[PDB]
RNA sequence: CCUACGCCGGCAGGCGCGGGUAACCCGUUGAACCCCAUUCGUGAUGGGGAUCGGGGAUUGCAAUUAUUCCCCAUGAACGA
């Protein structure tokens, strides 16, 4: 049925992205997006937010194809 | 130098497109 | 002192003037980085990465492009400059070397060297194009 | 070793060439620029806040890419593809009056030289300016 | 009654030239190209049966021909009989209608009110 | 040396099926920089056996109809599924690929012999090259209908399938039609 | 309430 | 992006539950009378950055919004994006939005009606009023 | 195996096979002049999701469904059918007791019974104890008709004398014979 | 009548000014997809734009049954 997914940040939410991210073997924002019901505009705009945070490395970038990468 | 080069190059486009 | 070739897809025409250089590629002033098909960059890229840029060493490469598609233009791209550098040492090096980078493109890919026996034809009446034709109906 | 606008990334040097006319600041600015597509074959506004600067930014590059081309020229340059509702697409060209008066802003800078030739072609103020940003975005280049 | 903000009175003082910037598209464009004589006429003839009729009653109706007429607002509270191939439709001028045609007021052909197929 | 998009190594790729060894060409002078060759493979009978094995995951890729000359699209594709592949493994992806398509392919097929009405089918021996093209179209077609309605790029959607059947998931829509005509091998016989 | 004027045919249309 | 404390999950603009959580120049076209590109060429007088969602705003730039959006000559929404031009009344260069759309859109029926016109009877039929070929059409909503 | 939940549900909710359908179904019942201006008890086999089924209870008939595919049948249980869906295989037989229905439907359905895949007897046996035991649970002077999609003419002759060895008598009805787009064969039959 | 160029038109279009009775002038026939970035994020949604209400401009004796084009608003069916 609905695939309305979260636009907008909540309180578990960031409290899985900030943490959970880091540590699964592949950072893509379709991942992201399909694990924690969120929109692939919104992951897109946290990853490149989490290109500001430092975390995560940036492998591959895009028109549509972004890839982030977890570090060590 | 350029403009013979240039020229040669059409020549050669007018060649292929007779053939 | 001068070298002057062509290769030729479809309808791209890409004229291949070299001559004693510097190493110089212009293709009508740009790079082969600085063309919008980027991926087939590689295919762009398979004179230098396959041969080294070491052979390219004091060769004045200019490339001047004419008609075609994108990708028919970075094939004949190229093909004119496989042509052209197996056609500088001919001229004016050994046989034995052009022989050798001859047949390193080849086995590698014909495709380099030689040109392509197919055209988007003419037609002959009654279809759309040459092979296909109209369609009716029944009952 | 001049360097050459040809020689660098193009759509860098666009949004830099944007960036330059907006610190420039010194141009006669119409009034429909929050208003207008750039044409009839799209369908929504642009999102650019800006989109008048780097599209006079890349209209300045076309001009430098080739002398001897109009307004009609310039219209023809920015086409695009046409959905006709059901019925296919077709090209559909530019919108004559923003082109030209694009170029009547820039031709404000004396950047923008009318000929004998009938058209519009750069200034050598102009390809001064566009050679100097070009060894700008071309130290971006090769020395980032 | 008002239209784009002009009453009725004001309409009908107004002078030719300033009708031709409250109309429609087709309408400011047709009213440039000019009207033909045998409008000139027919309206000659508006104003000859719209005059003569006694003041309680409504003017004769006049029968015509021309469907891409003009309402002109000055024929407002006349009878006009418009052909449609067949039959004059006889319609009331009201003032609603000095936008459009004459030959929207009598509809051509008659509705499609189905029956069954036979061999198909 | 000869790399695929750059990096990508070729001489650690290993075959496990002799039944397949040549009818997949990617260990020695068929690997190179990018899967467009844009040269004729359809010439004759066999020839394209001797095209490489990302090519063929490429030209079998604008498969559906809106994509038909769009191969740009599909290339970057297969670089964005081999990035992600070499993220959730860690190994060469090429090795993956090879596995995935080994690990699909029908083994017996079934075939109706009779006449026509006489469905009385016999499950006979796939064919080796066969066996090839069969495993590239059910991979492609695991890519095309898991990522008809999704978040997921197609790439993504491509990578995880060839992952999940490289492995031989419960998963994989080709392993599972491999087993259903596997399965079908056991009925008709 | 067909008017006096006009015909059976736009009669039927109403 | 952060996570705005004032989301209104429901907005109410002019008579119209607004799924607030969508984006600011797509959910004023949920109404009816603003589209696409008139919500944008208000937005780029409205003050508001795109990158902005419908619920992230405050009420003094939904007032300003209302306020532009109720007088379109005033804040330069000329007399093109506008949903009617000339009206048969006043003639007046004027946005008219949902109830009004369908009040108006019901009195120019009303009055084809009182016309007694070509278009009044046909939409007070419910057919096709631009003339269409219909040979092989007419086939939902036909009964 | 044919269908899946995915491919029953784009079946049933398309609305020009629901269309379809509906007018054979309608076309079989007039040509069924057992139920035709009568009440009947009836067994509709091929079933699926029910869009046969519903068109018998119109007419205010009582029915029992038969079809093969489970999703065929899950999707019309959330239709509000009012006969009884049982999840069986024509081929292997009808497995009522003599004469319990007056007649039998079948809407696009016993072409299935020329195919050699589900089953290890041959397509000619499980026609044969179809037809058999189908005569077998109709009433005396029952009837049964059939929408059927025949690949060739030696599919229609095999199922015409399979009928005819069992008992029916009858024979073949082509709507629009001319167009064979949109042509259909009825199998029109009565028992003894 | 094919147009270039300039001026005036938020968009269709006007106004001035040449070449071209023709591989020349339009013409280097400067296209679309494609590509690279942006936004959207799987739902009838920004997909699909039908179905219409206001206008605006050309073609023509003549656009009413929408000639065509343009600008708002409307947003049904359609889940392969």
């Amino acid at each position: 049925d609905k695939l309305n997914n979260l636009v907008l940040f909540d309180k578990a939410t960031y409290d899985k992205l900030c943490k959970e991210v880091p540590n699964y073997k592949l950072i893509t924002p379709a991942v992201v997006s399909e694990r924690l019901k969120i929109r692939g505009s919104l992951a897109r705009a946290a990853l490149q937010e989490l290109l500001s945070k430092g975390l995560i490395k940036l492998v591959s970038k895009h028109r549509a194809q972004v890839i982030y990468t977890r570090n060590t | 130098a350029a403009a013979a080069a240039a020229a040669a190059a059409a020549a050669a486009a007018a060649a292929a497109a007779a053939a | 002192q001068s070298v002057q070739v062509f290769g030729r897809k479809k309808t791209a025409t890409a004229v291949a003037h070299c001559k004693r250089g510097n190493g110089l590629i212009k293709v009508n002033g740009r790079p082969l980085e600085m063309i919008e098909p980027r991926t087939l960059q590689y295919k762009l890229l398979e004179p230098v990465l396959l041969l080294g840029k070491e052979r390219f060493a004091g060769v004045d490469i200019r490339v001047r492009v004419k008609g075609g598609g994108h990708v028919a233009q970075i094939y004949a791209i190229r093909q004119s400059i496989s042509k052209a550098l197996v056609a500088y040492y001919q001229k004016y090096v050994d046989e034995a070397s052009k022989k050798e980078i001859k047949d390193i493109l080849i086995q590698y890919d014909r495709t380099l060297l030689v040109a392509d026996p197919r055209r988007c034809e003419s037609k002959k009446f009654g279809g759309p194009g040459a092979r296909a034709r109209y369609q009716k109906s029944y009952r | 070793p001049g360097v050459t606008v040809k020689d660098v990334n193009q759509q860098e040097f666009v949004r830099a060439l944007a960036a330059f006319l907006k610190k420039s600041g010194k141009l006669k600015v119409p009034e429909w620029v929050d208003t207008v597509k750039l044409a009839k074959h799209k369908e929504l506004a642009p999102y650019d806040e800006n989109w008048f600067y780097t599209r006079a930014a890349s209209t300045a590059r076309h001009l430098y890419l080739r002398g001897g081309a109009g307004v009609g020229s310039m219209t023809k340059i920015y086409g695009g593809r046409q959905r006709n509702g059901v019925m296919p697409s077709h090209f559909s060209r530019g919108s004559k009056s923003v082109a030209r008066r694009v170029l009547q802003a820039l031709e404000g800078l004396k950047m923008v030289e009318k000929d004998q030739d009938g058209g519009r072609k750069l200034t050598p103020q102009g390809q001064r300016d566009l050679d100097r940003i070009a060894g700008q975005v071309a130290a971006a280049n090769k020395k980032h | 009654f008002t239209y784009r903000g002009v009453d009725l009175d004001q309409l009908l003082d107004m002078s030719y030239e300033q009708l031709m910037q409250l109309y429609s598209a087709r309408q400011r464009r047709r009213l440039n190209r000019g009207l033909r004589r045998k409008q000139h006429s027919l309206l000659k003839r508006l104003r000859k049966a719209k005059k003569e009729a006694p003041p309680m009653e409504k003017p004769e109706v006049v029968k015509t021909h021309l469907r891409d007429m003009i309402i002109l607002p000055e024929m407002v509270g006349s009878m006009v009989g418009v052909y449609n191939g067949k039959t004059f439709n006889q319609v009331e001028i009201k003032p609603e209608m000095i936008g459009h045609y004459l030959g929207e007021f009598s509809i051509t052909y008659k509705p499609v009110k189905h029956g069954r197929p036979g061999i198909g | 040396d000869i790399k695929l998009f750059g990096k990508w190594s070729t001489d650690d790729v290993q075959i496990n099926d002799i039944s397949l060894q040549d009818y997949i060409a990617v260990k020695e002078k068929y690997a190179k920089y990018l899967p467009h060759s844009a040269g004729r493979y359809a010439a004759k009978r066999f020839r394209k056996a001797q095209c490489p094995i990302v090519e063929r995951l490429t030209n079998s890729m604008m498969m559906h109809g809106r994509n038909n000359g769009k191969k740009l699209m599909t290339v970057r594709i297969v670089k964005h599924a081999f990035e992600i592949i070499h993220l959730l493994t860690g190994e060469n992806p090429l090795q993956v690929l090879v596995n995935a398509i080994i690990n699909s392919g029908p083994r017996e097929d079934s075939t109706r012999i009779g006449r026509a009405g006489t469905v009385r089918r016999q499950a006979v021996d796939v064919s080796p090259l066969r066996r090839v093209n069969q495993a590239i179209w059910l991979l492609c077609t695991g890519a095309r209908e898991a990522a008809f309605r999704n978040i997921k790029t197609i790439a993504e959607c491509l990578a995880d399938e060839l992952i999940n059947a490289a492995k031989g998931s419960s998963n994989s829509y080709a392993i599972k039609k491999k087993d259903e005509l596997e399965r079908v091998a056991k009925s008709n016989r | 309430k067909v008017p006096k004027g006009t015909s059976s045919y736009q009669a039927e249309w109403i | 992006l952060v996570i705005p404390e004032k989301f209104q999950h429901i907005l109410r603009v002019l008579n119209t539950n607004i799924d607030g959580r969508r984006k600011i120049a797509f959910a004023i076209t949920a109404i009816k009378g603003v589209g696409r590109r008139y919500a944008h060429v208000v937005l780029r007088k409205a003050d508001i950055d795109l990158t902005k969602r419908a619920g992230e705003l405050t009420e003094d730039e939904v007032e300003r919004v209302i306020t532009i959006m109720q007088n379109p000559r005033q804040y330069k929404i000329p007399d093109w994006f506008l949903n009617r031009q000339k009206d048969v009344k006043d003639g007046k260069y004027s946005q008219v939005l949902a109830n009004g759309l369908d009040n108006k859109l019901r009195e120019d029926l009303e009055r084809l009606k009182k016309i007694r016109a070509h278009r009044g009877l046909r939409h007070f039929w419910g057919l096709r009023v631009r003339g269409q070929h219909t040979k092989t059409t007419g086939r939902r909503g036909r009964t | 195996l044919f269908y899946d939940e995915t491919e029953a549900r784009k079946y049933v909710r398309n609305s020009r096979m629901i269309d379809i359908q509906t007018r054979m179904a309608g076309r079989a019942l007039e040509l069924l002049y057992l139920p035709e201006n009568k009440p009947c008890y009836l067994l509709d086999i091929g079933c699926g999701t029910g869009l046969s089924g519903s068109y018998l209870s119109d007419e205010g008939h009582y029915w029992v469904g038969l079809d093969i595919s489970p999703a065929m049948l899950d999707e019309a249980v959330d239709r509000e059918i009012e006969g009884d869906l049982l999840l069986g295989d024509m081929g292997q037989g009808i497995p009522f007791k003599p004469g319990t229905f007056d007649g039998c439907i079948s809407i696009s359905a016993v072409q299935w019974l020329c195919n050699a895949n589900k089953k290890s007897e041959n397509p000619a046996k499980r026609l044969y104890c179809f037809f058999a035991s189908l005569f077998s649970v109709l009433v005396r002077g029952s009837r049964a008709v059939l929408q059927l999609y025949p690949e060739n003419s030696e599919q229609l002759e095999l199922i015409t004398t399979q009928a005819t060895k069992a008992g029916f008598s009858g024979g073949m009805v082509v709507d629009y014979p001319n167009s064979a787009k949109a042509k259909k064969f009825y199998l029109c039959l009565f028992s003894g």
